[PDB]
């Protein structure tokens, strides 16, 4: 299915691990634009905005990668990911048909603990993920408001992770310029896109 | 000038100097396992010298000194005093057990029986060589026979090659199949070990470290140690990888559990979290100012 | 290749007794001695 909806003012992650208070900061690099086309369900483009509702979601699957040669298992036990044809679906099965070196094993606890939002990015020398979970307010559409996106994992090795497969929403990201606001305690509460309407561009210029 | 008039002149500037030095790091993890090869129950034979490679780990070399007064510690190339700087590309540790006065044969350039037919070592190798006595662990008063060495074989071994090939030596001019008998011998003679043996015949355990370089990955493998800390004192601090000079003071901030750096409106560092322990400290620059000399007329 | 600390520019040293303090004069552990043997006589090429 290729159903479409509104992305709204969601999808902003922390540019860097720096603590600030009661200041505004202008940041470059890839972000998710406000009011974009999000596919309500693939060369991975530049980033992934996987925002599956999955209210209960006991276990679904977190297949990632790019000929029996990056798989992620989100079970309640340890994740255990490795860098290495099966298409799965008491046990799991249906996935132990391709085997390889499968090294770079780490992680201890599942990513899943509503609405879960995960942004995935890949740079020439790193694979970064960012995650956030928010309670639902009993509504189908995305909630109105703003929320942060903490960083979780930065895998040192990775080049061109392309293929992925888990109602969910999929959105892509492009380089942009944003203006973020830091509250008194040090968490992001508001953001402004500098290239949406002339008023926001004026706001970005005036800081 | 040699004369001055009435007035106040801004002459110089004054400041305080740091006293101590502070370095910190997020301890160590993924330590290279030197201990597992330095303390076991078996050590294998001579010609069947075990080979192992380890990489992608941090190195300590502190376990080396936690042993007996090593019989020999002649290390070529790198010096034990300066515990290297590079991570080379790969490292190998070879361990076995030999007999006393044969430890001299383990050398860059030499000749004999152990270093000629059993374990050949090239001159261009630098590495390090360690050997220590183990007479109290692998010598029973009934005759040890679990250690064997090769003593009859042609074609002296090329550097760094192992030949586990038991055959029947053809010393003579007749065909030889199965039983050696006359004009025919069998290599791999045993050792024998007793606790009352004289010095120079007692067993010795030998470990040789050989590492190679010139490749790209694994540049530097340092311990990245750390020291203590001080409060309320103008000092130079090197928390994690960020350096600075000033006075530290515990801060009542609200650092989120994924960030360590701290900034302000004017883009200056004013809050850093400790690498090892979890504590946030504000930074204040050391006192400084200007000096003015109020001087009346020099006349 | 061992003289401790660092060498000053345009300095020549003609002393060779021992390196480190060492256990006793130490004429095994410690007292590793300087001037590693320098044999270029084997032809390894250029
Ligand atoms: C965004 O997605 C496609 C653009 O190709 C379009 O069908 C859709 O109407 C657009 N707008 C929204 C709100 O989905
Ligand atoms: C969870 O997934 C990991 C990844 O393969 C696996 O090693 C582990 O056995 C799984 N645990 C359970 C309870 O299925
Ligand atoms: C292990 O897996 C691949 C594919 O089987 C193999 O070619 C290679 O040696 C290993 N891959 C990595 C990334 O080390
Ligand atoms: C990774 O995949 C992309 C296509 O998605 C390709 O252009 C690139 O060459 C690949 N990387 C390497 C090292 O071949
Ligand atoms: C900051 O944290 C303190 C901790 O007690 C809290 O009382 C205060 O409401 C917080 N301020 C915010 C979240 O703006
Ligand atoms: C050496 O023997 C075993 C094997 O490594 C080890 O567990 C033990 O702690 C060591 N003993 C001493 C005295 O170091
Ligand atoms: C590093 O190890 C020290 C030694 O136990 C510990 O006190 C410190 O908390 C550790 N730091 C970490 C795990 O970040």
């Amino acid at each position: 299915t290729q159903s479409y909806t509104n992305s709204f003012t969601r999808g902003v992650y922390y540019p860097d691990k720096v603590f600030r208070s009661s200041v505004l900061h202008s940041t470059h690099d890839l972000f998710l634009p406000f009011f974009s086309n999000v596919t309500w369900f693939l060369p991975f483009n530049d980033g992934v905005y996987f925002a599956s509702t999955e209210k209960s979601n006991i276990i679904r699957g977190w297949i990632f990668g790019t000929d029996s040669k990056l798989l992620i298992v989100n079970n309640a036990t340890n994740v255990v990911i490795k860098v290495c044809c099966n298409d799965p679906f008491e046990s799991e099965f249906r996935v132990y048909s391709s085997a390889n070196n499968c090294t770079f094993e780490y992680v201890s606890q599942p990513f899943l603990m509503n609405l879960r939002e995960f942004v995935f990015k890949n740079i020439d020398g790193y694979f970064k993920i960012y995650s956030k979970h928010t309670p639902i307010n009993l509504e189908r559409d995305l909630p109105q408001g703003f929320s942060a996106l903490e960083p979780l994992v930065d895998l040192p090795i990775g080049i061109n992770i392309t293929r992925f497969q888990t109602a969910y929403y999929v959105g892509y990201l492009q380089p942009r310029t944003f203006l973020l606001k830091y509250n008194e305690n040090g968490t992001i509460t508001d953001a402004v896109d500098c290239a949406l309407d002339p008023l926001s561009e004026t706001k970005c210029t005036l800081k | 000038s040699f004369t001055v008039e009435k007035g106040i002149y801004q002459t110089s500037n004054f400041r305080v100097q740091p006293t101590e030095s502070i370095v910190r790091f997020p301890n160590i993890t993924n330590l290279c396992p030197f201990h597992e090869v330095f303390n076991a129950t078996t050590f294998a034979s001579v010609y069947a010298w075990n080979r192992k490679r380890i990489s992608n780990c941090v190195a300590d070399y502190s376990v080396i000194y936690n042993f007996a007064p090593f019989f020999a510690f002649k290390c070529y190339g790198v010096s034990p005093t300066k515990l290297n700087d590079l991570c080379f590309t790969n490292v190998y540790a070879d361990s076995f057990v030999i007999r006393g006065n044969e430890v001299s044969q383990i050398a860059p350039g030499q000749t004999g029986n152990i270093a000629d037919y059993n374990y050949k070592l090239p001159d261009d190798f630098t590495g390090c060589v360690i050997a220590w006595n183990s007479n109290k662990l692998d010598s029973k008063p009934s005759g040890n026979y679990n250690y064997l060495y090769r003593l009859l074989r042609k074609s002296k071994l090329k550097p760094f090659e192992r030949d586990i090939s038991t055959e029947i030596y053809q010393a003579g001019n007749k065909p030889c199949n199965g039983v050696a008998g006359p004009n025919c011998y069998s290599p791999l003679q045993s050792y024998g070990f007793r606790p009352t043996y004289g010095v120079g015949h007692q067993p010795y355990r030998v470990v040789v470290l050989s590492f190679e370089l010139l490749h790209a990955p694994a540049t530097v493998c340092g311990p990245k140690k750390s020291t203590n800390l001080v409060k309320n004192k103008c000092v130079n601090f090197n928390f994690n990888g960020l350096t600075g000079t000033g006075v530290l003071t515990e801060s009542n901030k609200k650092f989120l559990p994924f960030q360590q750096f701290g900034r302000d409106i004017a883009d200056t560092t004013d809050a850093v979290r400790d690498p090892q322990t979890l504590e946030i400290l504000d930074i204040t620059p050391c006192s400084f100012g200007g000096v003015s000399v109020i001087t009346p007329g020099t006349n």
